[PDB]
RNA sequence: GUGUAGUAUCUGUUCUUUUCAGUGUAACAACUGAAAUGACCUCGAGGCUC
RNA sequence: UUACUAAGUCUCAUGUACUACAU
């Protein structure tokens, strides 16, 4: 329970710190590296597959140095199946490209510079749209092709005049984005073709600072904030009626049919409701770490309940697991609620106690409340934490069955029974 | 007197802002003009209610007279107590009865118009005729 | 410089005035007390609190500004140091811990306001007073400014002044200064213990007898403030202490054994048997005291060795059992209050240690003679024995042998002795299952003491049947609970109140031990009998009747006509908001009883039609019963009658609705998550309202239901709820104005800052200079509540503001 | 009365937590008390000052720490500007 | 209808790792009956907290301690005149005094008292952030970033007792960098930093605090106008040899600077440079220091932005007179560390901000005051050294990494 | 408080010390003055404490207090808890 | 089924020195100060009018 | 085919509730 993992890596320090981490679509797990050079700006290449790295060419070193060239930001992409090519974009604003080889029984790794194209932002987010590069600017969105002796813009999408810079993005199947903010959240785009642009259909209910950013599906948002909140949003059904019921092409002009309210909301309130439709939170949550990357993975050990995984940058591993069926969440609940104020009920049973003869903070050995410090920034609300449930498992025997003796629901063993089972089952 | 007639006119005052229908014109004596256009037309945030500046304490309403005074959430009024005790101008309940109708019957059940992110209540407002539109624009189909 | 005099008038306004106006003129005194004059100032200061009018907060404000005085005036104060040691001394030494409390800071301050020197000069000469009572409070006074001005800064002058052979005064005060620094000090002494027992050392083979004794106590005293641990200083005198013990005479072996009594606990485990037994030779042979000084030093020093680890219980049995049950064990005791406390303590003290058998069978007799005076002490002697050891130590002759003296005693009960009355119930609680057997004896004993029909008599008799009824109803019999019964319901019209309280309580523990109808009263004829007994007025007498009729429908809900019930029930509302909690609380216990054996829809439809009835005096806690009757199956049988209560035109009905809807609330913390959404429908109609009364009180609903149901993930109903408050802000008056400010700190919780920012941030400046000054109230009370809350929400943009912040656009 | 009682209390706040907007406050005297809260998080958690410390690249995290308590007076940008 | 209302369970797989605070006291007893070392550490991040102990010269998890649920925002150990048990202060304001136990067949945190201070949040006014606790533990002190400080006197009793907080109040003195300057019972002394919030110029002024056991409260006593470059202060013991009056060492950017409380004796004393000084080049800091003494010498440990490891020594300068002087030298350096402790042991813990805390043995103890090559003095405080890093690593020996 | 308005408090750094009210006021949150599921005592300042004064009640003032006030666990969300030192040192 | 003091709320009614300047107000409102007298022209409006 | 807004202040009367206070 307390490590649920081992760690597989004089005094050593490597003058160069690790910048980005990167992984082949096409090869399934092919994880290639990206660090930097404190000191002039300099950049190597790390690329390993199965057990342990690879050789450079035939030269011994592991690694490729890049001289002058910094990471920014960074990301492979494969503009043709047979083809791999490696995407940086250096401080000095350029767009450099390159060109992966695997040598395969002479196994090695063979990087290649290819073009170079000047960029006029830093490009804090890219990403593989469908056989393109789909990049975000400070403003605006660019969707780079691909052309010979350097490589075009095929599209570009102007944002709305509340995004200044995009720290994160992703998509859902090509067809759908999620575009965060530095200051401002999320905000969704639809991929229109023959309309080649991105049309944003729904904005996001209050200021949040998104650091990384994923989808759990086509109509929900997985995000973090730079303060340390984990939510989950989810378009409205009322946008998802549309949205199923319409083609994207009359969205931007043409005909599509708002109901009275989301006009009024319009003329009304421009500002807010100028992307005609918003998220209603879903998931609310507070990590105090600082989530760096979320992957949504379809199964967990072969575990039924697909999870998803954030590594926090003060570093962690954590998971939210969707609960099937509801009794589920109703006896998380209840346990979760017992453990929150259990060390009031310890202070009220020990106040009795002296009135017919340890703190109030005593099971909890701190004063916050389970709640209030969990609430923090935004109220959670649909999450119910299961690290506090996990305290259950340590108490005494005694402290566990005074606890559960406020439920008329099972006895400490099938409580211990559910707690357990999460570990067990659902990962 | 020189600051009140220091003031920038309001549409001096539109070019800073990029959502400049917001802005009135009693915002030219805002004492921050240049920093509350940028509050007031910031993303996600909702004007403030314009029933400020009458005197008539935000309830005059004539629609306030012609008001109903409730009407029982339909699944509530399942209960039949509605029957059982007359409000207008004794009646045994079943506990399973009751509590299967907040719970069994009415968990999934949420009121029908709520409001939204920005929906703020003007005194002339009434809720019910939006909720009758937008029930029509649902049951209503050419 | 005369008006520092109309400062004393000042002083006056310190202390006839207003609070602030009285601090205004200590503050301003503190930077003129330098410019005063400190021979007038102190002349006109000290006079004013020696006179006997300076109050107990006059006393205070008075010590206050001479400290004031003191810390502005420090050099200054060398010249009153005559004055206040003659003004300070006597208030050191007074009865009231707060005088001697204020008298030691007042000396403590004057030493700290000049040096040392002056102090040691000032209470040097002042050794020459002949009488005790002034060698005593100069000799406190010493010890207080060493207590303050360092310990170790006096003790060299102290050793060097009372070294000396002057005469029996200086040897004295040395030894007395010494003590009542000790005292002073408290848990202080342990780093000058040893430099302390250096210069008191000379006075364990002192000449002369005083001398001897004043050592002795200075001993006993630093042992007792350096106690437990730390006894290495007190080696530098053990060994005379452990001598002289049969060495000295009279008020020399008394000292000794004093010091002892203390220094033995002190002691390590080695060692103290060795003292032990050399103290012995002049304790168990004098342990027969001439005088009280000698026998409670001999009972204190018993109690502290029986505490001490090292003399075990064998030796405690041999050599300490046999002289403290014959020279101590004894009925010669019998008036002596301070020795009846004394030896009792010693006793229940070494039961622990020499086993509770060992005394429960050689203290049955002390209870049993016709003395009931030492009787009494013997009860509680006993009574202590058994509450501290409990009841494993019990031989069946010794358990007989006790119940006979108990029922003796209970019997032989002559005076109004509570001893027996209290240590009844403890014997019982000792027989446990052995009262089964023991039962036709108590029995008899509870007959003859009921039926005696004496008031104080009835009353001791009905108090021990309720304190041992659950031991002996409940011994599964089904014999006694009919003899019982009669008895109870007999004297059910006893004028005396006290009298009903007690047979109101046994009749509940009968009840509560026996069942339907194993009780002997009829149900059907109790509830009528005890229904007028819950209208009387009595405090005790109503407290004992809720709890009866509450356990009346405990086992048994019915035993009743629904009626009755309902009446009981009315009957009993108006009493659910009394001056007393402790039927505030019964009102309730029975209240939930009551209605789940009455039924929800008749109880709920009473209290609705009750609302209207019972004006605005006592009409909330009929609310409250609404409240208090959804309790045990939760807030779904209440809520939907009055949502029709709501839906009734009626104003003063309305508010009433509302009201009662907050508090339901507030009582249930969990509960409200899942009933928010069909509150939201009506608060639509309550918020929406033109009276700001409904406006008022549907805020404080959702304050309650904001606070308990955040978190929960209703926001988007809080959404709305909220979206119909932020109209209101702007509403004046201060009941509205604070109930909508919390209502909205409220809803800061369930929907978090971030929207509930988003209207203040869109209403936070604006020119209205009124509309400002309201949204202002709020932001002040969020950024009361959060800050690190609102920090990712301030809607700052570095076109919005010059400086910004550098950092909050970097992205790794 | 009430009214009077707010104003004590609104002393006293203020007192306690520094600003607290009352009626009319300068954007200088508010957006200080912004940017002072917005650094006091930014360095009060752990993980937000780990966070700028690699996203600014200091040497050091106590750098960034500091930095920002420097940051918080106004004199800071012409301190930096004289160096 | 379906309520969609997604339902996520939150499970922390593996706890935070980047640790904030330590604690050098010794705990709790295990197997052994009895014994009594001050060899051991706890150290905290926010949330997650753990307790190791070395005894080996090796370090060893003792036992990962329930999830606190708040944010630790300083911890310090108390050693009172006993078990040492660890005071830790959090959000909620509360000053929570925990002793760690063996309860039933594992080790428990238990608390002892918790005191409420400000409100719960991680605020500026919020007396947190800024900890630490009288060396002889007789009183402890919390501060905030800006507003106020308060200090409790600590008393332990058959139950233990926390006096009534001594506030002190500066509005406008943003306070940064609390250190308590060690006494012999004398009077509690702490140091701080104070940067005026509202003033027109940048201005960093040092001040001294005494705490007067005799007045009960905290006394203002030295207000020293340093540069605006101030970066931390550090607490010299005694110097009882040389010639109450405490010394503390103020780390600027670019130099060192040492000073008196009356003011009588300051010494600037040039912080050494890296030959090669690559690319970006910062006037750089020390981040941590730390003082060690044992027979009659006591040098203390100050490490750069670059992990330049140094330390001082204090010489009488026989020639002139008796009075400090100040010398830096160098060291096997380390990677950046937060915060640095030293058991009765040679074994000192560096713990690292930046990734991993490691434990050494320091046997050369470094070079000799006598040579005046690579050692610098407070004769000349206008002087530069440039120094090449050693990868060697003479000095200090790596024992165990985490 | 919360009815009475001109009764004032104290708002200090409350010490270790708990508040006592008399039995006539027992059961208020001392901030709202509710009776519903009480959490944490008060504690006070020192200066609230001292000689005769500790032993009034922090509600009324006037009678000696046996019992210990308790904030409600809606006080003790909204954080009144922690604000300060309760007490009426007005009489009102 | 009464009297003393006092309050709130409808409704009816009506438009207070023509102007200037200041305070005040979100702008009003409101408040604070003073005062033109005479001549002429076109359809209450208007005057680089005297 | 009419693209949705009127009462306010003062004065002197009427309409209706109410609050302390006394038989």
């Amino acid at each position: 329970l307390d490590n649920w993992f081992h760690v597989h890596e004089m005094l050593q320090i490597s003058t160069f710190r690790p910048r980005t981490i990167l992984s082949f679509p096409n090869n399934p797990k092919s994880i290639l590296f990206i660090d930097n050079h404190s000191g002039k700006k300099q950049c190597r290449i790390s690329l390993q597959i199965d057990g342990e790295c690879l050789k450079f060419g035939s030269s011994d070193h592991l690694y490729k140095i890049l001289d002058d060239i910094d990471c920014v930001s960074a990301a492979i992409i494969d503009f043709t199946r047979q083809a791999d090519h490696l995407i940086i974009c250096a401080g000095d604003k350029r767009l450099l490209t390159y060109k992966i080889l695997v040598n395969k029984d002479k196994l090695s790794f063979d990087i290649e510079l290819l073009h170079q194209t000047e960029i006029i932002s830093p490009i804090h987010a890219m990403l593989k749209f469908k056989n393109f590069l789909l990049t975000a600017m400070g403003s605006t969105i660019v969707l780079y092709g691909l052309g010979k002796k350097q490589l075009l813009r095929r599209s570009v999408t102007q944002t709305p005049v509340s995004i200044t810079k995009i720290v994160s993005m992703h998509q859902w199947n090509y067809e759908r984005l999620a575009v965060g903010d530095i200051h401002e959240s999320v905000t969704l785009f639809i991929w229109d073709p023959a309309g080649n642009v991105f049309i944003p259909y729904v904005d996001d209910s209050v200021k949040r600072h998104v650091t990384v950013l994923k989808f759990l599906d086509e109509a929900t948002v997985i995000g973090a904030d730079r303060y340390g909140n984990a939510w989950t949003l989810r378009s409205p059904p009322e946008c998802e009626k549309i949205m199923s019921n319409h083609d994207p092409s009359e969205l931007s002009n043409g005909a599509i049919k708002y109901p009275l309210d989301v006009i009024t909301l319009q003329q009304k309130l421009p500002n807010t409701y100028d992307c005609k439709f918003k998220f209603q939170l879903l998931n609310h949550f507070f990590v105090n770490d600082i989530i760096t990357d979320f992957h949504i993975l379809d199964s967990l050990s072969n575990s039924d309940r697909p999870g998803c995984i954030y590594m926090g940058l003060q570093g962690t591993v954590g998971c939210f697991i969707p609960l099937l069926s509801k009794g589920n969440v109703f006896m998380m609940g209840n346990i979760e609620n017992i453990m929150a104020e259990a060390d009031d009920t310890f202070y009220l049973d020990y106040e009795s106690r002296k009135k017919n003869n340890i703190c109030e903070g005593s099971c909890s050995i701190l004063g916050r409340d389970h709640q209030e410090y969990r609430s923090y920034y935004a109220p959670v609300r649909k999450v119910i934490d299961g690290d506090l449930c996990e305290n259950f498992l340590r108490l005494s025997l005694n402290e566990q069955e005074f606890l559960a003796k406020n439920l008329k629901s099972v006895q400490v063993e099938d409580i211990i029974q559910t707690i357990n089972e999460v570990r067990t089952n659902y990962m | 007197k020189r600051r009140k007639t220091e003031k920038p006119s309001l549409s001096q005052l539109k070019s800073q802002v990029p959502y400049p229908q917001i802005i009135e014109w009693y915002d030219c004596d805002a004492r921050y003009p240049g920093l509350l256009a940028s509050i007031k037309c910031t993303k996600n945030v909702i004007p403030v209610p314009s029933h400020w500046q009458s005197k008539k304490e935000y309830l005059s309403g004539r629609s306030l007279l012609g008001k109903r005074p409730f009407e029982l959430p339909d699944i509530i009024k399942k209960t039949n107590i509605e029957q059982m005790r007359s409000t207008l101008p004794a009646l045994d309940l079943d506990y399973k009865k009751l509590h299967d109708v907040f719970f069994k019957i009415g968990a999934n059940w949420k009121p029908d118009h709520l409001l939204c992110f920005g929906d703020v209540y003007y005194e002339n407002r009434n809720l019910f005729e939006e909720t009758n539109w937008k029930r029509m624009v649902d049951h209503k189909r050419p | 410089e005369k008006k520092e005099r109309t400062l004393s008038m000042l002083l006056l306004k310190i202390k006839n005035g207003n609070t602030a106006s009285r601090r205004t003129s200590m503050r301003i005194l503190t930077d003129k007390a330098v410019t005063f004059g400190p021979e007038m100032i102190f002349n006109r200061l000290l006079p004013i609190l020696l006179d006997r009018s300076l109050e107990d907060q006059e006393r205070h404000l008075m010590i206050k500004t001479i400290d004031r005085v003191l810390y502005q005036l420090g050099d200054l104060t060398k010249p009153y140091v005559h004055k206040i040691l003659v003004v300070a001394a006597p208030l050191l030494i007074d009865e009231d811990p707060m005088v001697r409390s204020t008298g030691q800071e007042i000396i403590t301050n004057l030493s700290t306001v000049a040096g040392l020197k002056t102090i040691l000069t000032v209470m040097r000469p002042d050794i020459e007073n002949e009488d005790e009572y002034v060698r005593n409070v100069t000799s406190r006074a010493a010890a207080v400014v060493a207590k303050a001005l360092g310990v170790n800064q006096l003790l060299p002058f102290i050793n060097a002044a009372c070294h000396s052979r002057k005469s029996w005064k200086a040897r004295h005060t040395g030894i007395k200064i010494v003590q009542q620094i000790g005292i002073l000090l408290g848990i202080g002494v342990l780093n000058h213990l040893t430099g302390l027992m250096s210069c008191i050392k000379d006075c364990l083979m002192d000449d002369h007898v005083p001398v001897r004794i004043v050592t002795a106590h200075t001993l006993s005293t630093l042992a007792e403030n350096s106690y437990p641990y730390g006894i290495e200083v007190f080696n530098v005198v053990l060994e005379p202490l452990w001598k002289g013990i049969r060495s000295h005479r009279g008020k020399v072996l008394s000292s000794f054994l004093k010091a002892v009594g203390s220094m033995i606990p002190l002691m390590d485990p080695e060692y103290a048997g060795y003292y032990t037994t050399e103290a012995m030779r002049i304790i168990r042979r004098e342990f027969d005291s001439p005088d009280d000084e000698m026998k409670k030093t001999i009972l204190l020093v018993l109690q502290k060795c029986s505490a001490v680890e090292s003399i075990t219980p064998k030796f405690l049995r041999e050599e300490i059992a046999p002289e403290f049950f014959q020279k101590f064990w004894v009925r010669r005791v019998a008036l002596d209050r301070p020795l009846n406390k004394v030896v009792t303590y010693t006793t229940v003290t070494l039961a622990k240690k020499l086993g509770c058998s060992y005394t429960i069978d050689k203290l049955l007799t002390p209870l049993r003679d016709e003395a009931e005076p030492f009787r009494t002490m013997a009860v509680h002697a006993v009574t202590r024995t058994v509450n501290l050891l409990g009841t494993a130590d019990l031989d069946e002759r010794l358990e007989t042998r006790l119940i006979d003296a108990l029922l003796i005693a209970f019997q032989e009960q002559t005076n109004s002795d509570s001893i027996i009355f209290k240590g009844f119930g403890a014997v019982t609680v000792s027989l446990d299952i052995r009262m089964k057997p023991f039962l036709a004896p108590i029995v008899s004993t509870i007959l003859n003491h009921l039926k005696h029909k004496t008031p104080l008599v009835r009353q001791h008799a009905a108090d021990l049947c309720a304190i041992l009824i659950p031991v002996i109803k409940n011994c599964h019999e089904f014999e006694m609970l009919n003899k019982l019964n009669i008895i109870l319901y007999e004297s059910l019209g006893e004028v005396y109140p006290e009298v009903l309280g007690s047979i109101i309580n046994a009749m509940y523990c009968i009840t509560s031990v026996m069942d339907l109808d194993k009780l002997q009263p009829p149900i059907n004829q109790i509830l009528p009998t005890l229904t007028p007994i819950l209208r009387n007025k009595h405090r005790k007498v109503e407290v004992n009747t809720i709890k009866f009729v509450g356990l009346i429908g405990k086992l048994a809900p019915t035993y009743a006509p629904p009626k009755e019930w309902m009446r009981i029930c009315f009957e009993l509302l108006e009493l659910l908001k009394s001056t007393n909690k402790e039927i505030r609380r019964s009102a309730n216990a029975t209240f939930g009883f009551i209605a789940e054996a009455i039924g929800p829809h008749d109880v709920l439809v009473a209290l609705l039609n009750n609302l209207k009835v019972q004006e605005r005096q006592l009409r909330v806690c009929t609310a409250v019963a609404i409240g208090i009757v959804a309790k045990v199956c939760g807030p779904y049988n209440v809520l939907p009658v009055i949502m029709n209560e709501y839906t009734t035109p009626e104003t003063n009905v309305q508010n009433g609705v509302l009201k009662a809807m907050s508090f339901m609330f507030e009582y249930i913390g969990n509960m409200s998550k899942d009933y928010i959404y069909f509150i939201t429908p009506l608060l639509e109609d309550a918020l929406t309202d033109r009276d700001l009364v409904h406006r008022q009180t549907a805020s404080n609903v959702i304050t309650h239901l904001a606070l308990n149901c955040s978190g929960t993930g209703h926001e988007d109903a809080f959404i709305h709820l909220m979206n119909l408050l932020i109209p209101n802000i702007f509403e004046t008056s201060p009941h509205a104005i604070m109930r909508i400010l919390e209502g909205l700190e409220a809803l800061s919780q369930a929907l978090g800052p971030g929207l509930f920012m988003n209207y203040i941030w869109a209403g936070l400046f604006h020119p209205a200079k009124n509309v400002r000054k309201a949204f202002w109230r709020v932001y002040n009370n969020m950024y009361v509540m959060y800050q690190d809350a609102m920090v990712p929400f301030y809607p700052v943009t570095p076109d919005n503001n010059e400086e910004y912040i550098e950092e909050l656009d970097l992205v790794l | 009365a009430e009214k009077q009682r707010q104003l004590k209390l609104q002393k006293i706040y203020k007192q306690k937590y520094i600003g607290l907007g009352d009626e009319s406050t300068t954007r200088e005297q508010w957006q200080r008390n912004v940017r002072n809260d917005t650094l006091n998080t930014l360095q009060g958690h752990s993980a937000s000052l780990e966070y700028v410390s690699l996203s600014r690249g200091d040497l050091s995290i106590r750098d960034t720490r500091i930095h920002l308590l420097k940051s918080m007076s106004p004199g800071y940008k012409a301190y930096l500007r004289e160096e | 209808a379906k309520d969609d209302e997604l339902y996520l369970y939150h499970l922390t797989l593996k706890k935070q790792t980047n640790f904030v605070h330590s604690c050098i006291g010794h705990f709790v007893d295990l197997e052994a009956g009895s014994k009594r070392e001050q060899s051991q550490l706890c150290v905290a991040t926010e949330t997650h907290l753990e307790l190791y102990d070395t005894a080996d010269g090796e370090l060893k998890l003792i036992a990962k301690f329930q999830n606190l649920f708040a944010t630790i925002t300083s911890m310090k150990s108390l050693d009172l005149p006993w078990p040492t048990f660890l005071a830790l202060t959090s959000d909620s304001g509360n000053l929570s005094i925990v002793q760690i136990i063996m309860h039933a067949g594992a080790l428990r945190l238990k608390t002892l008292v918790n005191q409420p201070l400000t409100r719960t949040t991680l605020r500026r006014v919020s007396p947190i952030s800024y900890m630490e606790i009288d060396p002889n533990g007789r009183c402890i002190i919390l501060s905030s970033v800006e507003q106020n400080k308060l200090c409790f006197l600590v008393d332990y009793a058959q139950k233990l007792r926390i006096s009534s907080p001594l506030e002190i109040i500066r509005p406008h003195m943003v306070t940064l960098d609390m250190a308590v300057v060690d006494v012999n019972f004398n009077n509690p002394c702490f140091v701080t930093l104070e940067i005026d919030n509202a003033a027109t110029q940048l201005s960093v002024h040092l001040i001294f605090y005494v705490l007067e056991l005799g007045l009960n409260h905290i006394v203002k006593k030295a207000d020293y106008l340093v540069n605006p470059s101030a970066n931390f202060v550090l607490s010299l013991p005694d110097l009882s040899r040389y010639n109450f009056n405490p010394f503390v060492v103020i780390g600027f950017e670019n130099h060192i600077l040492v000073k008196d409380m009356n003011g009588f004796f300051s010494l600037k004393v040039e912080i050494p440079k890296r030959s090669i000084t690559n690319s970006r080049h910062k006037n750089v800091t020390i981040i941590s220091g730390i003082v060690q003494k044992l027979k009659n010498d006591f040098f203390v440990l100050l490490q750069s932005n670059h992990g330049d490891l140094f330390k001082l020594t204090v010489s009488p300068d026989t020639n002139d007179r008796n009075r400090p002087l100040v010398q830096l030298s160098y060291f096997d350096t380390i990677q950046n560390s937060h915060q640095l402790h030293i058991f009765k042991n040679g074994y000192l813990f560096a713990l690292s901000e930046m990734n991993n805390n490691f434990l050494f043995q320091f046997e050369k103890l470094g070079v000799e005051k006598n040579d005046f090559s690579n050692v610098l003095t407070s004769k000349d405080p206008n002087k530069s050294l440039v120094f090449e890093p050693s990868i060697k690593l003479q000095n200090l020996s790596i024992l165990s990494q985490q | 408080s919360r009815h009475q308005f001109d009764l004032i408090m104290c708002l200090k750094q409350p010490g270790v010390q708990t508040g006592l009210l008399c039995e006539k006021c027992d059961g208020k949150c001392p901030i709202c003055d509710s009776y519903v599921r009480p959490k944490r005592k008060v504690r006070v300042c020192e200066n609230c404490s001292f000689g005769k004064q500790a032993k009034n009640c922090i509600i009324c003032n006037l009678n000696v207090g046996v019992n210990d006030a308790f904030y409600c666990w809606e006080c003790c969300r909204l954080g009144k808890d922690k604000d300060g030192c309760p007490r009426i040192l007005n009489l009102g």
